[PDB]
């Protein structure tokens, strides 16, 4: 039910079920239900964090452009709003370093995925609360910069998939400026992709 | 609490027109939040452990040893849920109150296996599943021939075509539709305990229209039907080996 509520980003509804499983930890009743909905996943391996950092992913420029069954527009304000109440959550907070530090199918975090995805503002939201996590566990035997690194950018993790050297990849494909007018610039093939020496794609895209 | 969705995908077809279909599915759960229809709400509540479809009907198998069935249709208007159910769905007649562990399917009937490893026959076109009179634990009338009367079925896999069980004591035993009753002597065998399966206890089975595989602790071993390529080769090494070389005489059978 709550997983769907942030699928639908009905806003109202996960601000209701939140209170209800405050409720439900002051009361301590109804314990497993919170533990229940926390275990909660969707395709991909995905949290609840990881559900709405893909619902903030983007679908179109035009949308950008006019800011500079849920319309797009709530869509992503609420989406954004569903994160940051989860992040912010007395419900959570014991839970949201697991739930950070967490890999998807394809070992990213949900902050890795904001990035990935060009979910910038969720991304922000999401190192924002990690610093916030970190800095709140420093009573442990870790040292606050191994929780931290973990949320942002695991141990162990491939090194050309680090949020800054991805943030500078993620550039736009070409086609975005050049349209279909031919400039001098690197292509590449990729038989991968059924793109063979008649066809090619930009370094950009060959490299995203 | 779950809810039961219904997907079709014409054949042949792609990975991704089906994923195409589970995705609709996922826009309906996000976007309509649209009630169940009332045939199967109750079994929102309910815990399924197996469930199969026939030709004209769907049947499940709950953890609480219930079965039932209820009659479906494919609408060609939604082809081009694009399944509809009948109103009325059947409970299976438990009037013995012994639970069933395994359901499976064939074309001309529905399977069960009972916790008391009892087999059941229930044929679509029946109101109640077949019970011998002078046998009460005889509820499939080829139980004899397949000697399951005196055996524990303990797993059961059907589809279609082929209907396979495993015993409690390993033993395997495989029938098949009513529609190939007349040609399963060469099809069907009785509950045997293959030497190529001894050693090793049956974990599950995996019937289809064509063969079935069991599960085995630590191997796999399958028999049934073999596709088109090497019955192909086979049919080719035969002609080949008869055409390869007469003394003829009266009384000399020949063809």
């Amino acid at each position: 039910t709550l997983m769907q509520h942030i699928l639908r980003c009905d806003y109202e509804a996960c601000r209701q079920y939140l209170m209800n499983l405050e409720q439900a930890v002051v009361l301590e009743q109804n314990l497993q239900m919170l533990q229940t909905f926390i275990s909660h996943r969707c395709d991909g391996n995905r949290n609840i964090l990881h559900a709405c950092v893909s619902v903030c992913f983007p679908t179109s420029n035009k949308e950008t452009k006019e800011e500079e069954v849920v319309e797009s527009k709530d869509r992503k304000a609420n989406a954004h709003f569903i994160l940051k109440l989860l992040c912010d959550s007395v419900v959570l907070q014991p839970y949201l370093r697991e739930l950070l530090s967490a890999k998807d199918a394809r070992g990213m975090t949900p902050f890795m995925s904001a990035v990935s995805g060009r979910a910038y503002p969720a991304a922000i939201t999401i190192l924002e609360t990690a610093q916030k996590i970190a800095k709140a566990e420093i009573s442990s035997s870790e040292k606050e910069e191994d929780v931290f690194m973990g949320m942002v950018c695991p141990s162990g993790t491939n090194p050309d998939d680090s949020p800054l050297y991805v943030l500078c990849c993620n550039d736009t494909c070409s086609f975005t400026w050049t349209g279909a007018e031919h400039i001098n610039q690197d292509i590449f093939e990729c038989r991968t992709c059924g793109l063979l020496e008649s066809l090619c794609c930009c370094t950009e895209c060959a490299r995203v | 609490m779950t809810s039961i969705h219904f997907v079709v995908h014409p054949l042949p077809g792609t990975e991704d027109q089906l994923n195409d279909r589970l995705r609709e599915v996922s826009e309906k759960l996000n976007k309509y939040n649209l009630n169940s229809h009332p045939p199967l709400n109750v079994l929102e509540q309910a815990t399924i452990k197996q469930c199969v479809v026939g030709p004209n009907h769907a049947a499940f198998l709950l953890e609480d040893g219930r079965v039932c069935r209820i009659g479906f249709s494919v609408q060609p208007d939604r082809l081009e849920s694009p399944v509809s159910l009948g109103e009325d769905l059947q409970w299976w007649p438990d009037k013995d109150g012994t639970k069933f562990i395994c359901i499976g399917a064939l074309y001309s009937e529905l399977l069960a296996v009972s916790s008391k490893g009892e087999l059941y026959q229930w044929k679509w076109s029946e109101s109640e599943p077949y019970r011998n009179a002078q046998n009460p634990s005889l509820h499939h009338p080829r139980a004899t021939f397949l000697g399951l009367t005196n055996e524990k079925i303990v797993l059961l896999s059907a589809n279609s075509i082929r209907a396979t069980v495993a015993t409690e004591n390993n033993k395997v035993a495989t029938w098949v539709d009513e529609t190939l009753s007349s040609v399963a002597s060469k099809l069907e065998h009785t509950a045997q305990t293959y030497s190529e399966l001894q050693g090793e206890r049956i974990v599950s089975l995996h019937c289809c229209a064509l063969y079935t595989c069991a599960q085995l602790e630590n191997s796999l071993y399958w028999w049934g039907v073999v596709p088109f390529s090497q019955r192909k080769k086979m049919l080719e090494k035969a002609r080949a080996k008869n055409k390869k070389p007469p003394n003829i005489t009266v009384g000399t059978q020949v063809c």
